[PDB]
């Protein structure tokens, strides 16, 4: 309850989506939520210091991360905290004792032995806490003619082509450069006319500002409906390919949800266009996708029936 | 954790207060002995 509600508050669009899906009786909350569903270092004491501010300030800043690190590395601190805090002593009092205890300020053969033993024990605690095909092608010509289909490579006739090959071979054998014959004023005018704006080569031009034809609120609603449709169709195609009877029932439920979504949200949105008489066929894409899904499902039903005939 | 200079000043203050308290105790004991 509280856990699920907090997720909705994190994503208002999801809450809007959840409102459009479950509140509108389009889908159940059960089917809704069916779709929805640190290292340890040795410096945890050396780096951690009592923070002294500019003027007499002990900013201990007792974060859980350091406390958890100490408890994992030192179960003794955990045991003392459990057996004392907050009954025998308060948590801040325990931390002050730890700061002032000789176990923290370890700082003479006995002292050297104590330091060595403490270092060895610390290393042991850290280590313990760390625990918890040759290929050969056949048809190379497939690469020479890949995804390109068979072109219309029309071949010439009999050896007379050679005569034509001779003709150019004789036509350009005695060649003189020409300048006037290269272009003419009529040819230039025709080329400009082809290149003139709005001409045969200049296809199309400026288009209509569809951004102003679609209201921004309608834009946002279209985006939200697109998100909803995409989620529903992702659930629909996720079942595909169908290999078990459960997928058939899930797809039937998804189709029912899509139909209810179209009835509840799409049509008043459609009327919202029709009342505003928007000429943009924004809904046409959504209708095409929905009809494509319907056709795919019905075709698979036909195939399964034929398999059952 | 106090800075070492502040710790030394605190120790001096504690020592002076303890010495004055001992002096007051001595004066009180002398006064009580005299009264007795």
């Amino acid at each position: 309850l509280e856990e699920k509600n907090r997720m909705l508050q994190e994503d208002p669009v999801l809450f809007q989506l959840y409102k459009d899906l479950v509140v509108s009786q389009v889908i159940s909350a059960e089917e809704f939520w069916a779709n929805r569903l640190v290292g340890i270092s040795a410096a945890f004491l050396a780096d951690v210091r009592p923070q002294t501010d500019g003027c007499n300030g002990l900013r201990y800043n007792l974060t859980s991360d350091i406390i958890e690190s100490i408890f994992r590395t030192y179960p003794a601190v955990k045991m003392k905290y459990a057996e004392n805090v907050p009954h025998n002593m308060t948590e801040k009092e325990f931390w002050t004792r730890f700061f002032q205890s000789h176990y923290f300020h370890r700082d003479k053969e006995n002292s050297n032995a104590a330091i060595i033993k403490r270092f060895n024990h610390h290393s042991a605690m850290v280590l313990a806490a760390g625990l918890r095909i040759a290929l050969n092608l056949k048809k190379s010509d497939r690469y020479y003619h890949g995804p390109t289909p068979i072109q219309s490579l029309q071949y010439a006739t009999s050896q007379d082509i050679i005569n034509s090959f001779q003709s150019i071979r004789q036509e350009m054998e005695a060649y003189t450069p020409k300048l006037t014959q290269v272009l003419s004023s009529s040819a230039a005018s025709s080329t400009i006319t082809a290149l003139s704006p709005g001409g045969a080569l200049m296809q199309g031009g400026t288009q209509q500002a569809i951004n102003q034809m679609v209201p921004n609120d309608i834009q946002s609603e279209l985006k939200h409906l697109y998100v909803a449709v995409g989620e529903l169709l992702r659930h629909f195609w996720s079942c595909f390919p169908v290999n078990t009877p459960f997928l058939e029932e899930k797809v039937v439920k998804m189709k029912s949800n899509l139909e209810r979504f179209q009835v509840t949200k799409l049509c008043p949105f459609q009327e919202k266009i029709r009342r505003q008489y928007l000429s943009t066929n924004l809904v046409s894409h959504i209708e095409e996708m929905l009809q494509t899904a319907y056709n795919k499902l019905h075709t698979w039903q036909s195939r399964r029936l034929m398999k059952k005939t | 954790i106090e800075t070492p200079e502040q710790a030394k000043t605190r120790e001096r203050s504690e020592k002076i207060k303890l010495e004055f308290e001992t002096y007051l105790r001595r004066a009180m004991k002398r006064f009580n002995k005299g009264v007795h």
